[PDB]
């Protein structure tokens, strides 16, 4: 039961440090090397370091030798690695990996265990609530085979948001797309696909709900 | 600095059909390449190591080969748990260095997109915001081009888009851009146009609106 | 420094080629050192003994290494090949009479089957590749020709500058540094067995295959192994050559090699392996027709290179394709796939010293030299068969 546990998301502001955590347990912490790695969206890996939890003895990539500093804690079995002056670059998922030997050797051969990332992001728009905007399909312009419908949510800061239709009654033909920073604040939108006899005669709510800005706005879809 | 290029980022597979996976070094890196595959929201595990031995308790379709410095990985029976992330590593020398993604994903039958434009809501309006939607729906290859024409202006400033991954149900994608403009902006303008361009038809696909309906 | 470039680095396969290497090296090293000063019922049955004994207990023991190691894995018996070999040395530096000197040598057979097996189980296990794993066997299997090459030289340095058992007590320090080596990349005290159970020693001895790369190897060194002990007795009947002539005359198919078997372990690939041991035999085989040809030592040169080399050539074809024809045709596991091919090595160097100088002594040195090179000659095209063997799996 090896388990390497890190931390699901962290904020940091511009030009600060944040300090990172693994947590190890299920096997003997100071018989394994720890490999730190990066990852940004949309691109490849990228090695940041190695730790020897024994003797603490690092080795650091030449690219992040200035950044990320590696230490670790025996007495909790934790391993922390430091980034410091944190830029809109750093944002990114870092894994925390485990390296194996050879059975009856010490040679290495591949990182067995990996910790699931921790989500960096780096901006300062201090914790907006989401504005939710109900859209109809144009005036006139009636689609016998079906219509679409869908509710646009804007200007809202921490990324989860949920989003359901008629509180979960629909989900057949239900989109609901990945949110996109613009100007340090998300954006989200969903789209519901029914016949074309169905929207009139039942009304549609979309739900939206967000966690960290305690509120819950329902919007009903008028026609225009 | 020895970079391991992986040429495709995306595969296209069907379940049942054999696929190969290509990763080349650059410095004559010797069986020290290992193969990861991360799975859709899980985090990455190995299955090859040392370039041609099967780590424990990965399926026997799973093969690698080396010529030189080409390393292969090769899927002989794809199955619905085989479409996943796989990377290539070299621990040759430090510095330690991944090759880049390669995902892959169903095969179907293409199809059109469904275009479906959107005007600003009036609760925008009053707060002094517009923003135009269009949704493209379901169509099956993923590369696809939207041009916003406001009264043929080709604008293409303040457009933002958001692309889903591939359906489970249906295998097929879809895609919304949003258009934000002030409202003082969108109030002189009369006609605004929303144009899908995709492999299956040359003649690009229209959804137009006028402001004074 | 060496202690951070160690304490700070990815262990690679590398240290364990270096441990075989040094494991090889050390072995042979103690074997050629004894033999200067092993003179010193009645010198006829207890010389040939004491020259047979090492070569016949590891023709013995190499079995059930081999067994062995798939029964509990490779660490262990490497780890014990190490500590049976240090206990042979320390017992060799202080023992004067006879019984002693034996038991010394038995036991350094036994500790050399142990690590020669283990090692190159471990090498084929580890380096699944062919390219690589021919690679990794030419560089290991020069351990042998520079331990054998460094020996003589060693123990006569010291034989006479410090004391008798200096060349011992020096080589005790070394064998005891490739102990720490071993415990820094290994670990000895775990029980690993193969999580396949590879095939019967009978069915791999029933294989035409593999009895075809054994013969070549058998047949090739045998030649070197009647060579070795009958050249000087020809060399002082013949051309009445002093006593340092014979030292170096042998040094050329020494040397030569050293070379071959570090340079054909990579050369061995691109072309095939069969013609490699094909010209090998044949180039063996013909030097030792020539051989007795020679009116002097200038007439001996050449040969000697020429048998050293196309010994070196056909061990380097040779071990690899011992591994790549049970990964063809059989289970892969290498653990008993070595053990013949050790087998094969030992055969020559327990029967020559006593048959060549039987055969001699009957028939003469030319006899015994064009007996050789003709049996090297005619089995050459049975090479041929390894161009292709059928996977038949």
């Amino acid at each position: 039961e090896v388990k390497l546990q890190e931390s699901g998301a962290e904020l940091v502001k511009p030009g600060a440090s944040v300090k990172l955590s693994c947590k190890a347990s299920g096997y003997t912490f100071t018989s394994y090397w720890i490999d730190w790695v990066k990852q940004r969206p949309g691109q490849g890996l990228e090695w940041i370091g190695n730790i020897y939890p024994g003797n603490s003895s690092t080795n650091y990539n030449e690219k992040f030798k200035n950044k990320a500093t590696l230490t670790v804690d025996t007495s909790s079995s934790t391993a922390y690695m430091q980034l410091s002056s944190l830029t809109s670059d750093d944002s990114a998922v870092y894994y925390c990996a485990r390296e194996d030997y050879y059975d009856g050797t010490y040679v290495y051969y591949a990182m067995d265990f990996w910790g699931q990332g921790t989500s960096v992001t780096v901006s300062s728009a201090k914790t907006t609530a989401p504005s939710v905007y109900p859209l109809a399909p144009v005036c006139g312009d009636t689609s016998g085979s079906s219509v679409t419908l869908g509710c646009l949510v804007k200007g809202y800061f921490p990324e989860p948001v949920t989003l359901t239709w008629n509180s979960g009654s629909l989900s057949s033909g239900v989109h609901t797309f990945p949110a996109v920073l613009q100007s340090d604040l998300y954006t989200l939108s969903s789209s519901v696909t029914v016949t074309s006899s169905t929207w009139p005669s039942q009304s549609i709510t979309c739900n939206v709900a967000h966690p960290a800005s305690s509120t819950k706005v329902d919007k009903k879809i008028e026609p225009r | 600095d020895i970079v391991m290029t992986q040429s495709q980022k995306f595969m296209s597979t069907s379940v049942g059909d054999r696929v190969s996976i290509t990763c080349k070094a650059s410095q004559n890196v010797g069986t020290d390449v290992s193969w990861y595959q991360q799975k859709p929201g899980k985090s990455p595990k190995p299955l090859i190591y040392w370039a041609s031995n099967r780590f424990t308790g990965v399926p026997d379709r799973f093969t690698g080969s080396r010529s030189g410095t080409d390393f292969t990985l090769t899927i002989s029976n794809v199955q619905s748990e085989d479409l996943a992330d796989y990377f290539c590593e070299q621990y040759s020398s430090y510095p330690l260095t991944f090759g880049a993604g390669t995902k892959l994903e169903l095969k179907r039958a293409d199809a059109a997109p469904t275009v479906s434009i959107f005007p600003p809501s009036s609760e925008q309006l009053t707060s002094g915001g517009a923003s135009v939607v269009c949704f493209l729906n379901n169509f099956y290859p993923k590369d696809i081009n939207v041009k916003w024409k406001i009264d043929g202006s080709e604008r293409q400033n303040g457009v933002l888009n958001s692309w889903t991954d591939q359906d489970s149900k249906d295998s097929t994608y879809s895609m919304s851009s949003t258009l934000t403009l002030t409202k003082d902006e969108y109030e002189r303008h009369n006609s605004y146009t929303c144009e899908a361009t995709h492999k299956t038809s040359t003649s690009p696909i229209v959804k137009s609106f006028n402001r004074n309906e | 420094a060496l202690v951070r470039w160690l304490q700070e680095s990815r262990r690679s396969r590398k240290l364990i080629l270096f441990i075989v290497f040094l494991a090889l090296l050390l072995d042979n090293m103690l074997l050629t050192v004894v033999v200067p000063i092993i003179p010193s019922l009645n010198e006829n049955v207890q010389v040939g003994l004491l020259f047979a004994s090492k070569a016949t207990v590891q023709l013995i023991t190499n079995p059930f290494i081999g067994l062995l190691t798939n029964r509990i894995g490779y660490p262990i018996p490497i780890f014990a090949g190490f500590c049976i070999m240090f206990v042979s040395t320390i017992m060799f530096a202080f023992s004067s009479s006879y019984a002693f000197l034996l038991i010394a040598r038995s036991l350094q057979g036994i500790g050399s089957s142990c690590s020669s097996v283990a090692g190159m189980g471990m090498l084929a296990s580890v380096y699944t590749d062919d390219e690589e794993r021919g690679n990794v066997m030419g560089i290991a299997l020069g351990g042998l020709a520079m331990g054998v090459l460094v020996g003589p030289p060693f123990g006569s340095v010291l034989y006479e500058f410090v004391g008798k058992t200096a060349p011992f007590l020096v080589l005790a320090a070394l064998v005891l540094l490739d102990g720490a080596i071993q415990l820094f990349v290994l670990q000895p005290s775990r029980v690993q067995p193969e999580s396949q159970k590879g095939t019967p020693l009978t069915t791999l001895l029933k294989d035409p295959y593999i009895l075809i790369a054994a013969g070549s190897i058998c047949f090739a060194n045998m030649g070197i192994a009647m060579l070795e002990p009958a050249l000087p007795i020809w060399m002082m009947e013949t051309m009445c050559s002093r006593k340092w002539q014979l030292g170096v005359a042998f040094l050329p198919a020494s040397i030569s090699y050293l070379i071959g078997t570090n340079i054909f372990g990579i050369l061995a690939h691109k072309m095939g392996r069969w013609l490699c041991a094909l010209l090998g035999m044949i180039i063996v085989g013909v030097s030792i027709l020539c051989i007795p040809f020679a009116k002097n030592i200038y007439g001996l040169i050449a040969p000697n290179f020429g048998v050293g080399f196309a010994i070196g050539m056909v061990d380097s074809s040779m071990m690899p394709i011992m591994g790549y024809l049970v990964d063809l045709r059989h289970v892969s596991v290498y653990g008993s796939v070595y053990a013949i091919a050790d087998v094969a090595f030992c055969m020559g160097y327990a029967i020559g010293p006593s048959a060549g100088g039987a055969i001699a002594k009957a028939i003469g040195f030319p006899w015994l030299m064009t007996i050789i090179g003709i049996i090297d000659i005619l089995f050459a095209p049975l090479c041929f068969f390894l161009r292709s063997p059928p996977a038949k799996e």
